[PDB]
């Protein structure tokens, strides 16, 4: 009957060094300082990567409705008449919603002469749903960049750090991609 | 705090257009656009990188492309001018309207000038643009900012 | 610079170092850089004294 | 089981309003329309909207009370409403603290 | 008429209630208690802003999982017509100075679930009033921030003499129908059940 | 120097009845106490915010003010003007009075709590009595708002919130008794006065080590820092039901608890009003200390300091010690209480009064 | 208020919010005190209706759609739907474009994992693995924009012939960190339940699953490790080269929640060593050393061939699929994937039968809750890992 004393005992001192462990490795967590961002102070910079608005030429243009088979949706619109006095087809309007817009980049990737663009834009935030009909001369604008405000801090994210950065904040020097571009290999070897 | 008075609406009754400067972390415009529904003008909010052109926007009508799915045919709606049709049935006391543009900086300089020309012509709806400011809240002309 | 030229960004404090790109326009001194990385079409724009023309 | 079936301005209630609750009663549907400040009423229409709600309770004669029929019900009353904005009636009022216009924006005929 | 869908046509104060009415703005504008209702990706989306990465928080915006302390909704995720009175029942039994945040692609409109649907609801707006939308599937958790900033914006405009539109008017009206009384729904019933343990 | 004499002796220069000159006097610092703690519940607010911010690496509130501290403030003064919403039952005054009866005695119990020889309320004979019997009146606002909640869930949490609550008064008191008897009294006053004859070597925390620990598990039992009673069942325990005001009511009073919770430990244990050198050592060093109040008031000013880093001290403590050990259930919490602080508890009064009757030295005799 | 007491049973409808980490879920509980007695699941408030989407839809207009079937990982039903077509009509996959589909699959793997202790640890202590874990899945989401673009599920990456898209420069050097950082953070995991207070003895004799109850009621995943029974999915077939590695399968004796949680704790390690050996393969290094031996060398010499492509062949948009079905089975985070394609010689597939793996899992939870406490109805539902998204599909 004594030894569950004694396990009870050894159980209630090794609980209590569990809660000092924890108070310790709590004690320990308010060394580090804060790793968040402040917004809109500190935004992130996009990479290459990350996809955003769909941007459309007028220009090199022909109307050949390839990128509507391809999605789903079937979301831009290509408003084409036929000219008697040309033997092609022009394009009147352009207009495609975005509050259905899957945002996947898959019209772009089947077009030969490059008609559609990927912007860096994902402050859109609109009180109402009806005016998400984008006009062509309203993507045919320039996006915002977050290095010319000057109100904004530039912070690179995880992997745009020199050699590895556990943090990503102080950022001391001006490297970045951690490895080697492709061009001088081909000059020292 | 800063007890604000009455001079924003002094400064938009002389001038046709103006051009505050917010701090983005909140809000701070809504009081000046409060005061001016206590002055008794109507406003009016809309968002400045969806527009497509002012001119076909705002003085004729235009046709809007609805995103049809494959199963409806295309079709076309006619959206008269949104701030004519606001200024047609308008008026309880006819003292003033005003236009909002929250997002001002996916904007260009070239149709700034027509929008400072178009309240100008038509002196019965102001123009107000917001930019991202610069830590502290400012007023500045329209016409100076497109001339500098 | 005329639309339909090549440039590169030299610029040492942004990520894009050494870049070849499409000017598709220019306005307000900005010029807009279509970038062909992989299978996607990306247009980061820039200044006028960022880029040089390569030929 | 309190069975109802409201979207944004029809309200079909399977009970009964005492003061300003309701009990469970299969006798009784109550109707209530437009219970949010979207659009400015009157008393012509509203009695349209009133006699079509009473021509819709008198064709649904010999079913079962399910969520499927009045729900049906309240999708043919908004149809009807819907219409009724579209006949050149009356339609959104400028006094409320959010507009979205949820069933069309106004366009221009010819 | 040549018209489609009309617009029906719809003063000196004092600069006291004018600073209490920006005091009660400001306590709006500093409080703002969400709600965190989501079904699908969209709650993890929301959920990576309340990790110590972005810091959802130091708005002044905190976790409640009561639907009656919370003076903004968060609607978000893929929205089945069975979960619409659900919805309905979850918004109105909030206080009365209530606002809506719609989140996603899905939630604002269709979404993908717009071409060969029958049970996706093809907005929200149709089941409570929007008052800023984001579109996005996903958003980026800044575009969420900057909606928050937009709702900021957009609560500020409201007025202390104009705040008689927070209600809901009767229009009563009292009708009979002729439908069949139905049999019950199941409720329980599955483990202790006479054909489970005998076999038929 | 006296602030009461001398606004006494002002009174009668200006010429009145000596009763309703000194009737009037009490209710400025009555009022005084209540408003100094509101800024203490408004400070542990922020600071419970931002500590908890602290610990799990990210910050608080912020854009409130100049660095946040203004959202307390910011959050008492919406939560007041949120519309008052009430469910589908009877007796609408009971379910408002409810939270006033639980809100009541809680407030009313700050008569207790000293800051000095002068800077106290009342400090007649049974301070603790006062304390606890007015701390064991909650639960009956407790149940009566379940009842008036009218809800399944929301009364079964708050009958398992009452019970759990119900259970930690008798440690609680039993902790207090073991401190009453080697005190020989039961006012506060006594008890820092016994510890503040000498310096460290006259602490209670050093005479008593059990009983403070017990003492300070049931506090924090009983102020609900550990036991998650606010997953309870459904969604929560005594929530879900309220509007913001009731919600604001029940916040503030769960933190004036905290605080005198706070302040109390360090009064009955550590002592408030001390310093680790005698003051008369210090008194004898510097000049004559008898009628000059010159070194008087920085004394004065000393002594509330050293209750207030105390009391933030044991503050940052508790709820360091909230996000530290993990959450365990309210029936573990009942049988852990009940098979640990009365047994021990008991046997630490047994030792007590054996210590007491062994050698009356160094004990209060 | 009529509250009248009485002396029958309880009926506890715990509604379909659920308002800490979980969909929608109707549970009704019937108890008569300080138990368990009989549960009853409803779903149907996340049904989306799959199925009728795929009546008339290609290959390359249903990859955001069976990326949004579940919302967990999301690229294992990208990878079966581009094994199908692939098998179906007979189309050949370079060694490098499966390296980098098996590299991506574990990654997204590490996170469906990473994303099941959060809430179940949350619902039983202490709230303080959250922050953590949500830094370290964080970390993933900056991985994964900047090698894609997104952080998870939209995200196509995968056609019938292979991945349309390649590794970034720095990609491998940050994998490489991070293979570097999570192992102590795994350690640290594992020290957490290796030595503890009554968290053990909680979750230890809740579940208590038999194997051959596990084998009749259609047990897949963890469970049926958990269990005892090796039938791991990528060693009865092998998917993508996996005969290549060093394996083990870690096996439990009994099967509880604590189980559970260590056979998932121990593959993490595990999948850490096949990306580990994975980076140790790559026959032909990263993309500087491939446009470096392209770039200098000849056109056609040694370097440019057929398995060191980016995708080898551009398929067609509107392809014709040939005429029968088809069955694959891989291995998921929460258990057997598998697709039944029937094609007829046409663009649009007749029929497209889903089998979804936490469908069948949740046929335990009737069984799990019976004579339990209220307190362990959520970490019984944690521990199965289902997903709402896939049970209603
Ligand atoms: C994390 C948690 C953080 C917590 C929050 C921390 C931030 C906030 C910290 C603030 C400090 C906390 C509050 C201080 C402790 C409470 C002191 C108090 O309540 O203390 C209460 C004090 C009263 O205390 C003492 O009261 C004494 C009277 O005591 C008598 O009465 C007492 C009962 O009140 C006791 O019974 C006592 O035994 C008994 O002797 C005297 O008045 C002393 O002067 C006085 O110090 O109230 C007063 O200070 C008097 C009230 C103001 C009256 C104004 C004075 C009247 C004006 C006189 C003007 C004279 C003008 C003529 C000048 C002549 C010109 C020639
Ligand atoms: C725009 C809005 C403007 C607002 C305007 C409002 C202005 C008026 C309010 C301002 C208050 C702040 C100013 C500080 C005054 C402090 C005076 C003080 O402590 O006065 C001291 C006197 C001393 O009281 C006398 O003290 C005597 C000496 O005893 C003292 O000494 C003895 C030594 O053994 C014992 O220890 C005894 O306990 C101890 O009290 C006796 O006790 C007498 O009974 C008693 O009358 O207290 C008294 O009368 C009671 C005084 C109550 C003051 C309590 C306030 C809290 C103190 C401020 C917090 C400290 C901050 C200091 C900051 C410095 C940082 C470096
Ligand atoms: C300077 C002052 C420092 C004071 C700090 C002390 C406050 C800590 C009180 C703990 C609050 C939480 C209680 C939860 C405790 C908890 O949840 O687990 C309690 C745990 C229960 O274990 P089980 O559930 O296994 O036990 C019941 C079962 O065995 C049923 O058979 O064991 C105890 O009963 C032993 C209690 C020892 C508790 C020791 C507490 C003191 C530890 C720190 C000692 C510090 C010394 C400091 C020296 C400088
Ligand atoms: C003279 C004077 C003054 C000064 C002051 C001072 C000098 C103070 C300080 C002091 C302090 C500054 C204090 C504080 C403290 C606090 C703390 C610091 C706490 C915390 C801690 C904890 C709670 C922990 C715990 C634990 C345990 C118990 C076990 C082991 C581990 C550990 C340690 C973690 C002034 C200016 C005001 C004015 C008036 C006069
Ligand atoms: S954007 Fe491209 S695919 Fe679309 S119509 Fe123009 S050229 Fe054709
Ligand atoms: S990104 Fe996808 S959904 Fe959006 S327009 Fe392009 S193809 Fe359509
Ligand atoms: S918008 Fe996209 S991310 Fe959000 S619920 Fe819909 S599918 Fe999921």
């Amino acid at each position: 009957f004594l030894n569950q004393i004694t396990n009870y005992a050894k159980e209630a001192v090794q609980s209590a060094k569990y809660i000092g462990q924890g108070l310790s490795v709590t004690f320990d967590h308010m060394r580090r300082r804060p790793i968040t961002v402040q917004y809109p102070y500190e935004k992130l910079i996009p990479s290459e990567r990350f996809r955003g608005r769909i941007h459309f030429e007028f220009d090199k243009c022909i109307a050949c409705e390839v990128c509507v088979r391809v999605c789903p949706i079937n979301l831009p619109v290509v408003d084409w008449v036929f000219n008697k006095e040309l033997k092609k087809k022009e394009l009147k309007h352009y207009s495609i919603d975005f509050g259905v817009c899957i945002f996947c980049a898959n019209c772009v990737e089947y077009c030969p002469t490059n008609c559609l663009s990927v912007t860096e834009e994902y402050e859109l935030a609109t009180y109402d749903r009806h005016e998400l009909n984008y006009d062509s001369v309203a993507m045919g604008r320039i996006p915002y960049k977050v290095t010319q405000d000057p109100m904004v801090t530039p912070i690179r994210e995880f992997a745009y750090l020199p050699a590895g950065v556990m943090s990503g904040h102080d950022l001391p020097a001006g490297a970045q991609r951690a490895g080697e571009r492709p061009e001088a290999i081909a000059n020292t070897a | 705090g800063l007890l604000a008075g009455y001079q924003f609406v002094k400064d938009l009754e002389s001038a046709g257009a103006l051009a505050l400067f917010v701090p983005p972390e909140g809000g701070f415009e809504g009081r000046y656009q409060r005061r001016l529904r206590s002055k008794g003008y109507t406003t009016l909010p809309m968002s400045a990188p969806g527009l497509g052109d002012l001119a076909a926007y705002l003085t004729q009508e235009h046709g809007i492309r609805p995103a049809h799915t494959g199963k409806e045919d295309i079709r076309v709606y006619f959206q008269p001018p949104l701030v004519t049709y606001h200024l047609e049935n308008l008026p309880p006391n006819a003292k003033g309207l005003v236009l909002w543009l929250i997002d001002g900086k996916r904007l260009s300089k070239q149709e700034f000038a027509y929008l400072a020309q178009l309240t100008q012509t038509l002196p019965k709806f102001k123009v107000v643009v917001e930019v991202g400011g610069d830590r502290v809240v400012r007023w500045e002309p329209l016409a100076d900012w497109v001339a500098a | 610079i005329l639309p339909g030229m090549t440039v590169k960004v030299t610029n040492p404090n942004d990520t894009y170092y050494q870049f070849q790109g499409i000017v598709q326009r220019i306005t307000d001194g900005k010029v807009a850089v279509l970038f062909e990385g992989g299978n996607w079409d990306k247009l980061v724009t820039f200044q006028a004294s960022e880029l040089e023309p390569v030929v | 089981m309190l069975l109802k079936s409201t979207t944004r301005h029809v309200h079909i209630y399977a009970g009964h309003v005492v003061d300003g609750e309701v009990h469970p009663d299969t006798e009784t549907l109550t109707l209530n329309v437009d219970p949010d400040n979207e659009l400015e009423w009157n008393e012509a229409a509203l009695a349209k909207v009133e006699a079509k709600f009473r021509e819709l309770v008198a064709n649904a004669a010999g079913e079962d009370l399910t969520e499927y029929n009045l729900r049906r019900i309240g999708s043919d009353l908004e149809h009807f409403i819907r219409s009724l904005l579209m006949q050149g009636e009356i339609g959104y009022n400028l006094n409320s603290r959010v507009r979205n216009y949820s069933l069309g924006i106004p366009r221009v005929n010819h | 008429p040549a018209i489609l869908n009309p617009i029906a046509r719809p003063l000196a104060e004092n600069i006291i209630l004018t600073s209490l009415n920006d005091v009660y703005d400001w306590a709006r504008l500093s409080s703002l208690w969400p709600l965190m209702y989501g079904t699908a990706c969209c709650f993890i989306e929301f959920a990576a802003m309340i990790g110590s990465r972005f810091d959802f928080d130091r708005f002044g915006l905190v976790p409640r999982n009561s639907p009656r302390q919370a003076d903004l909704i968060i609607t978000s995720g893929t929205i089945t017509m069975k979960m619409a009175p659900a919805l309905v029942r979850l918004y109105e039994q909030m206080p009365s100075p209530k606002y809506v945040i719609a989140m996603g692609a899905c939630t604002i409109t269709g979404g993908m679930f717009s071409s060969d649907s029958y049970s996706a609801v093809r907005g929200v707006d149709k089941l409570i009033p929007v008052d800023v939308y984001l579109p996005g599937c996903p958003p980026r958790p800044e575009a969420i921030m900057d909606a928050i900033v937009k709702l900021r914006k957009k609560i500020a405009n409201e007025h202390i003499n104009e705040r008689g539109n927070l209600a809901q008017t009767h229009r009563l009206f009292t009708a009979k129908h002729k439908m069949k009384p139905v049999p019950p729904i199941l409720t329980g019933q599955y483990l202790n059940a006479p054909s489970r343990q005998a076999p038929p | 120097i006296d602030l009461q004499g001398q606004f006494i002796s002002a009174l009668q220069s200006l010429g009145l009845s000596h009763d309703l000159a000194k009737l009037l006097w009490l209710p400025l610092p009555m009022l005084m106490m209540l408003i100094v703690a509101t800024v203490g519940v408004l400070v542990a607010v922020w600071l419970e915010r931002k500590i908890s911010a602290a610990v799990q690496q990210r910050i608080g509130p912020e854009y409130i003010g100049p660095l946040g501290i203004l959202a307390p403030l910011a959050d008492g003064l919406k939560l007041i003007f949120k519309e008052d919403v009430l469910p589908a039952n009877s007796d609408r005054w009971l379910f408002t009075l409810g939270p006033a009866v639980v809100v009541i005695p809680v407030f009313l119990s700050y008569i207790i709590v000293p800051f000095g020889q002068n800077l106290l309320i009342s400090n007649l004979a049974m301070g603790v009595f006062l304390w606890i019997a007015l701390s064991s009146i909650a639960p009956i606002g407790l149940l009566m708002a379940g009842y008036a909640s009218n809800n399944k869930y929301s009364l079964l949490g708050g009958l398992r919130a009452a019970a759990q609550s119900i259970s930690y008064e008798i440690p609680l008191a039993l902790a207090v008794l073991a401190v009453a008897m080697m005190s020989n009294g039961l006012g506060t006053v006594e008890i820092v006065e016994q510890q503040s004859q000498y310096g460290i070597l006259s602490w209670n925390v050093w005479r008593q080590p059990i009983g403070f620990l017990v003492f300070w598990i049931a506090a924090l039992a009983e102020c609900e820092r550990l036991p998650f009673d606010l997953e309870e069942e459904l969604v929560a325990g005594y929530q879900t039901e309220y509007a913001g005001m009731k919600f604001a009511l029940f916040y503030l009073g769960a933190y004036v608890n905290l605080v005198l919770s706070a302040l109390l430990v360090s009064v009955l244990y550590f002592g408030g009003w001390s310093f680790p050198i005698p003051l008369e050592t210090i008194a004898n060093l510097l000049g004559v200390s008898e009628t000059n109040p010159f070194l008087q008031i920085a004394f004065a000013v000393l002594g509330i300091t050293m209750t207030l880093i105390k009391a933030y001290f044991f503050v940052f403590l508790a709820i360091l010690l909230r996000w530290t050990v993990p959450r365990v259930r309210i029936d573990q919490l009942l049988d852990l209480g009940w098979k640990f602080l009365l047994p021990v508890g008991l046997v630490n009064l047994l030792l007590t009064a054996g210590l007491k009757l062994a050698f009356p030295v160094a004990f209060g005799g | 208020p009529k509250i009248e007491t009485r002396t029958e049973p309880m009926v506890i409808n715990m509604g379909p919010h659920h308002p800490s980490m979980h969909g929608v879920l109707r549970l009704m509980v019937t108890l008569d005190g300080e138990d368990v007695i009989d549960c009853e699941p409803v779903i149907g408030y996340l049904h989306r209706g799959m199925e009728k989407i795929a009546e008339n839809r290609t290959n390359i207009m249903f990859i955001p759609y069976v990326s949004r079937w579940d919302y967990a990982a999301g690229m294992f039903n990208e990878a079966v739907t581009v094994n199908a077509p692939e098998k179906l009509a007979g189309i050949p996959v370079p060694k490098r474009a499966s390296y980098i589909r098996v590299i991506m699959l574990e990654l997204n793997r590490i996170a469906n994992h990473l994303l099941w202790l959060g809430p179940f640890l949350a619902d039983v202590g202490a709230q303080t693995p959250f922050f953590y874990i949500f830094r370290e899945r964080e970390y993933i989401y900056d991985l994964f924009e900047a090698a894609t673009g997104m952080r998870f599920i939209n995200n196509n990456y995968f056609r019938i012939g292979g991945v349309a898209a390649d590794l970034t420069y720095g990609w491998v050097t940050k994998c490489r960190d991070f293979c570097d950082y999570f192992l102590p953070k795994v350690d640290e995991y594992e020290r957490l339940i290796t030595n503890n207070p009554i968290f053990v003895r909680r979750l230890q004799g809740v579940g208590k699953i038999s194997r051959e109850e596990a084998i009749n009621w259609g047990l897949s995943g963890p469970m049926l490790r958990a269990s005892g029974v090796k039938w791991d999915l990528r060693k009865v077939d092998h998917y993508e080269c996996y005969d290549d590695f060093d394996w083990d399968v870690p096996v439990a004796t009994e099967g509880d929640c604590l189980a559970r949680y260590i056979v998932r704790i121990q593959e993490m390690r595990e999948s850490v060593k096949i990306i580990r050996q994975a980076l140790d393969g790559l026959p032909g290094g990263p993309y500087e050393n491939l446009e470096a031996k392209r770039m200098l060398e000849g056109a056609k010499s040694e370097w440019n061939g057929f398995d060191y492509q980016y995708i080898g062949k551009k398929l067609s948009p509107t392809f014709k699929i040939p005429k029968g079905e088809h069955y694959v089975r891989v291995e998921s985070g929460k258990g057997e994937l598998g697709i039944y394609l029937i094609g007829d010689d046409n663009v649009f597939p007749w029929r497209w039968k889903i089998r979804p793996p936490d469908f069948n899992n949740l046929q335990v939870l009737p069984q799990l809750l019976k004579g339990m406490k209220v307190a362990d109805i959520v970490a019984i539902l944690g521990s199965i890992d289902v997903i709402m998204g896939s049970v209603d599909r």
